[PDB]
């Protein structure tokens, strides 16, 4: 009757342990679940950013070119005027000769 | 007899690890919000980058075109100056 | 027998104890890590706020 | 001695029931360890993903700072 009273006490608590372990099991199971669920949401973030970076990288070089061509066309606009000043001088050099 | 301290120990451990995981889910639960908000700015950026992308490709073609016309016009006008420089020098 | 039955359920109950030792250890890292990843995302969203302002502004200056 | 027989039959009953829940515990804890490591490894892989995503904003920032310089040379 004594040995039984000390067993019903162990058995009682050994289960208090189990039921508290399942609780810890789910804490660990639901953990791996949420982290796997967020894992794909990260793939899209990474995706959209590695694209956003690609786009900007392309877009930035274009601008660099745009300024180059502009600076080219700017030089030519000057050459042209110079030539027209030369033609006006020619035209005025004939009308200026009767 | 030690078969009761073992339970008072092991159960002590467990409670502690569970007290920890409650917190750990609160940290993951925030990582879901912090993470979900960044998925939005990631998409709301690849879009504006794809837009500024096109707006950059446009300015490029615009000045390549603008440049082309100049060389042509220079071509003709320089041909003219050439013609003249030749007729009044070819005997 | 049953005297070994106890001796066995105590010998593996011993393991339970130790593995739970690991679990705590792990849950502490699993936390200190998410404490850094939630720190990162908080920062990344700031940099990525600076860059949407950097792009919305430049993209409207091309017009 | 049936009085003590049914009091020691339900005592060898508590014996197995306890070693059985000790078998079960051992498992739940084993899985909790696996499931725990999986979680830790994932955060490690996703840890790098975020590492990359941050390099991203850095790159983008340095570039947008350049495309800034350029569009200034375009009035
Ligand atoms: N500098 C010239 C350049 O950056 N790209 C020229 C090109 O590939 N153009 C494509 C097209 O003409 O459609
Ligand atoms: N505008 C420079 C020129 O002389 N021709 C235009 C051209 O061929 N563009 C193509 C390129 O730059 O690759």
């Amino acid at each position: 009757k004594q040995a039984l009273s000390e067993i019903e006490t162990r058995h009682s608590e050994i289960i208090k342990l189990e039921n508290s372990i399942r609780e810890l099991h789910d804490m660990f199971m639901d953990m791996a679940m949420l982290v796997e669920s967020q894992g794909e949401m990260i793939d899209r973030i990474e995706y959209n950013v590695e694209h956003a970076v690609d786009y900007v990288e392309r877009a930035v070089s274009d601008t660099k070119k745009a300024v180059k061509y502009q600076s080219k066309a700017r030089r030519k606009k000057i050459m042209i005027i110079i030539c027209c000043v030369i033609l006006g001088i020619i035209i005025a050099s004939t009308i200026g000769g009767i | 007899g030690s078969h009761m301290r073992r339970l008072q120990q092991t159960q002590a451990q467990v409670d502690e690890v569970v007290d920890i995981m409650r917190v750990n889910v609160d940290k993951v639960l925030e990582r879901d919000q912090k993470l979900s908000e960044l998925d939005d700015r990631a998409d709301a950026l690849q879009a504006g980058a794809s837009q500024f992308e096109t707006s950059a490709a446009k300015l490029k073609r615009k000045y390549w075109w603008k440049n082309l016309k100049m060389m042509i016009i220079l071509g003709v006008i320089c041909a003219i100056i050439l013609i003249i420089i030749i007729v009044y020098f070819s005997t | 027998s049953h005297m070994a039955r106890e001796n066995e359920m105590d010998e593996n109950l011993e393991q339970v104890s130790g593995i739970i030792g690991n679990l705590r250890h792990m849950a502490l890292d699993m936390g200190n890590e998410i404490d850094t990843q939630n720190r990162q995302i908080d920062r990344i969203m700031e940099k990525a706020d600076s860059n949407k302002t950097r792009i919305d502004e430049a993209n409207q200056r091309a017009t | 001695r049936n009085e003590l027989e049914e009091m020691q039959r339900r005592a060898d009953q508590l014996a197995d029931e306890s070693l059985e829940s000790t078998r079960r515990m051992l498992q739940l804890v084993e899985e909790s360890k696996d499931a725990g490591i999986r979680t830790l490894v994932m955060l490690d892989e996703q840890g790098e993903q975020l590492d990359r995503v941050e390099e991203g904003m850095n790159h983008i920032n340095q570039d947008m700072k350049e495309a800034e310089k350029n569009l200034k040379d375009l009035g």
